[PDB]
DNA sequence: GGCTTTCGTCAACCCTTTGCTTATCTTCCCT
């Protein structure tokens, strides 16, 4: 027995489009799983999965180059060079209207759940982008599978993410089978021995290289199983769909 | 003694504006919102570069994205929201020793002047650089917590006293000095005239096809959110030999004009930040400058 | 010559890596050589201060010669000598810096790990070469180091045309329906 | 000792005309305005070409956008709005030293003559480019600040002294030498005759498929703002061997004749602003040329 | 003894120019 809260038409601008070194565009499912665990921390409603779809999404720039951001002189000790233009590190920006659907388990009324999600989203930040606007979130429940599809079709219109898996690698199949690659998680390289320059000193830290899976965009109504669009934190330091690989 | 700064001390952005969608309305019917579309024209002119007298004679053809008002609407409407977020002293990467002693030196920041200059940059039309000039009459409508204000004539280069911007600044300073958030939905009604060219954000993009490429959002002319964020924080009238407000930068640096007003004269963010942490009696105006940098946010490498 | 080049590299800072945060930020300088991902066609990046190093008679630095005909895997499996394996591995070190790099939280089960995502160099170089070779034009192109990318990375120093990354824009929803 | 210009020193444009919509009226019925539609006609003629005389006998089929007056209205009307904005000396991208020393070296410029030549180019109908030939009378109605100003017969190659162009140019020079802005609502009534063919701006197109493609705004024949802006600043009678007024470029360069009237002989704009910044006293029309460049705008650096 | 400023050091490309998908609808039945 499943419960969901849907925030439709989440207009967000200033999204850090740099998903990884080789992916620029839509934020991956690690971003929205991070947003889900962020509310698990601030609001206390513990979130299993998030199904996110893109209503609108434009990467700022041309069709072959992204619009770089005019950097500001914010480091310490480079005064005197501040009159000249700051050097640009690559961070593409994008705008996006999203539709989010969080699997939550809740025991109180739907009004306080909607208010808690609204108070989170008013202080949230989708992929480094300020949430410009969002409709009032609404609670829908998936008692059975037809009710699961009711929740699924309540995200209309949006293009959700379905996992199609890795055959050999990322570049090969992106040309061959023409699917989109995105960060489904990370791979740990080395333990980090210096916790002085970090957010926490006690949380263990690892250098990571983003693993990618290959995904497709399908409209949420054309997705047969809603579990193939709900991304959640898998126990391989990755994220994964509940329904597995989309067929 | 001599509490050093963290190497990678960072603060989040507390004035978060949205993208300024440009619509076309009439001064009469300001409810006839019509997406100003980014068009693409091609331009014949003469190439006149500092070192080009040999090639001055020949032409120069550039494809340029333009954005003009339609010839039945004489008013440019600008849509954005501005979310002022609290917890302006909560560093997310810097440690709890330098940042907390930074914070406890900054409760004596008069947040009222910061909020007044932020809302005055919102209301006077500072976020409308090249299209606030040539406008017959500007009109800013600010909606916050189901209550609406209107401003007709606010001169943008100085902050004169009016009770409406100060009344918004009361709740903005309450959010910034305290907790929570506040959101001002801003409606700019700019009587530019019939078919007057509007000025959205241009993009820093390598584009072979378009010499000038504007910012669009579904084709609709729009301005960058960090552009409006630069506009709202353009409050710094406290640097050395201060004449015009510049943007709150860590070094007071407009790289657009090629001049950094707070670099080298011991009035940047880092020297005043170390003075505030290490117990040196910071001035009120330097206090407000450091607080404005913390409101803007940034990472500080050193 | 090749040994000449490996030692030219070693007199300098001398780092060979497969992953780095140098692509994310040029001020970062964290260089990581993962051992498990080295294969037959694994492109491999290297760092020198300002991309210094002498060229050969055909005008190539060490980055060209170590990256065609699987030469880095040939030195790595020691078909050209075990003392050369040593020279290569003397440059293959893991140098770490977390400043000017993203630090996110990833759930590891009843707890979180602070992951610092650094970009794979083989992904950048081999993806640029392959997607230019296989005519995949659903992409963005980004010059990483800036105006003069030799202070960034040897691959940014040589591949000045920019690296190929995937255009990850989703399909739009048409409003008029 | 030599003050080099900034690398990114650029000036915004100060004369901002709109796209000039053409309507059809009568010399009497100026209230009956019907939009001049851009039609498309397929036209067959001879091959011509300077070379290849073997294919002279073959035909030549080209599809051309045309714009004609209807056979019930004999007058072509051209509407546009010229916005003269002030602050012509504040460089938006170079404000500092050079730019500001150019300002102090250009304070005593005769803005009255520059504004007179601008308002005369609007008033004599030079913004009409090839429409003027065949027009029996060109009547220009400039509405400044709700101020109807009628002009009937002004010769274009010389700026003869009248009182109405000077009357508009008084406050146009007050805007240009100072701050603020002024808007000129300009209508051109030209007795071109019954069914006369009018000449709008033509787009630059590289995909071809149509030999002449006229500029249109929702189908109505219109003129590019750049053409009007070129004709307004056609005031430069101060080049070497000056016979006709040319447009103000940094190099004095017109591209039809394939020449540059001010390049190669030390009176192009960059040399003159380098002299004026470095304390070399320019002559009066020299300062007027440099200030007309700053009113036109452009980028002067590198 | 670091420390912060400014000047000197080291380079060199082969590019390509839209779809990705493509929207949440009536049989029985009796009241």
């Amino acid at each position: 027995m499943r419960k969901f809260i849907i925030v439709k038409n989440v207009k967000v601008d200033g999204i850090n489009a740099k998903s990884s070194d080789i992916t620029v565009g839509m934020p991956p499912a690690t971003t929205f799983c991070g947003l889900g665990e962020t509310m698990s921390i601030k609001t206390g409603i513990v979130v299993k999965a998030v199904s996110y779809g893109s209503v609108k999404f434009e990467v700022r720039g041309s069709r072959f180059n992204t619009s770089v951001t005019k950097f500001a002189w914010q480091d310490r000790g480079n005064g005197g060079k501040a009159n000249n233009n700051s050097p640009i590190q690559p961070k593409p920006l994008a705008d996006g209207v999203f539709t989010l659907c969080f699997e939550v388990e809740w025991e109180d009324c739907a009004e306080v759940l909607v208010d808690k999600v609204t108070n989170f989203i008013n202080t949230a930040r989708i992929a480094g982008g300020t949430i410009a606007s969002f409709n009032k979130p609404f609670v829908k429940v998936a008692k059975d599978a037809e009710e699961l599809a009711s929740v699924k079709n309540a995200m209309m219109p949006c293009y959700v993410v379905v996992d199609c898996g890795v055959e050999v690698n990322i570049f090969e199949d992106a040309v061959n089978r023409k699917l989109q690659p995105m960060v489904n998680g990370y791979k740990k390289l080395e333990k980090i021995v210096d916790n002085k320059h970090m957010r926490d000193k006690f949380t263990p830290a690892y250098l990571a290289t983003p693993t990618y899976t290959m995904i497709g965009y399908k409209m949420v109504s054309n997705v047969d199983n809603f579990d193939q669009a709900l991304w959640q934190y898998g126990e391989n330091t990755k994220v994964k769909t509940i329904g597995g690989i989309y067929n | 003694t001599k509490l050093k700064a963290p190497a990678v001390l960072a603060y989040s952005r507390k004035i978060n504006p949205t993208n300024a969608l440009m619509f076309a309305v009439n001064w009469s019917d300001r409810d006839n919102t019509t997406a100003v579309m980014v068009g693409t024209k091609t331009v014949a002119g003469t190439q006149s570069v500092r070192g080009n007298p040999n090639d001055a004679d020949k032409g120069n053809i550039q494809t340029v994205n333009f954005a003009n008002l339609p010839h039945n609407k004489n008013t440019l409407l600008v849509k954005y929201n501005v979310k002022f977020v609290g917890d302006v002293f909560k560093a997310e990467l810097g440690g709890g020793e330098y940042s907390n002693t930074l914070q406890t030196a900054l409760e004596n920041t008069d947040f009222g002047t910061l909020a007044y200059r932020y809302v005055y940059n919102i209301a006077a039309g500072r976020t409308l650089w090249r299209n606030r000039v040539g406008a017959e009459s500007i009109e800013t409508v600010i909606t916050v917590n189901d209550q609406t204000f209107t401003f007709s004539d606010l001169l943008v280069n100085e902050f004169d006293e009016d009770v409406d911007v100060a009344e918004i600044a009361d709740m903005v300073a309450g959010v910034l000095s305290g907790e929570g958030f506040v959101t001002l939905k801003v409606e700019h009604y700019m009587l530019l005239g019939e078919g007057s060219e509007v000025f959205p954000s241009q993009e820093f993009v390598e584009n072979s096809k378009l010499s000038k490429q504007l910012f669009d959002l579904n084709g609709q002319a729009a301005m960058h959110d960090q552009k409006i964020g630069n506009a709202i924080r353009t409050i710094d009238t406290w640097y050395e030999d201060a004449t015009t407000p510049i943007a709150v930068e860590p070094y007071g640096s407009v790289v657009r004009n090629g001049v950094a007003y707070r670099a080298g004269n011991k009035t940047d963010l880092f020297t005043l930040m170390d003075g505030a942490v290490n117990g040196k009696s910071l001035t009120e105006e330097d206090q407000m400058f450091v607080t404005a940098n913390l409101i803007r946010g940034g990472v500080f490498g050193g | 010559m090749i040994k000449e080049m490996i030692e030219d590299f070693i007199s300098k800072g001398g780092l060979i890596f497969t992953h780095s945060g140098r692509y994310t930020n040029t001020n970062n300088s964290c260089f990581i050589f993962n051992k498990n991902d080295i294969g037959v066609d694994t492109k491999v990046d290297m760092y020198t201060p300002k991309s210094a190093g002498i060229k050969n008679e055909e005008g190539e630095n060490l980055w060209q010669v170590l990256n065609k005909a699987n030469m880095f895997y040939r030195i790595y499996s020691g078909e050209l000598g075990e003392e050369l394996q040593y020279l290569l591995k003397s440059c293959c070190t893991a140098k770490e810096d977390v400043t000017t790099l993203p630090q996110i939280y990833f759930k590891n089960g009843e707890g979180y790990d602070i992951l610092v995502p650094i970009g794979n160099a083989h992904n950048l170089i081999s993806g640029t070469e392959y997607l230019w070779e296989h005519k995949y034009y659903n992409t963005f192109t980004q010059k990483l180091g800036g105006s003069n990318p030799q202070n960034c990375t040897h691959a940014c120093n040589k591949m000045r045309g920019g690296f190929k990354q995937f255009n990850c824009t989703p399909p739009q929803v048409e409003d008029n329906y």
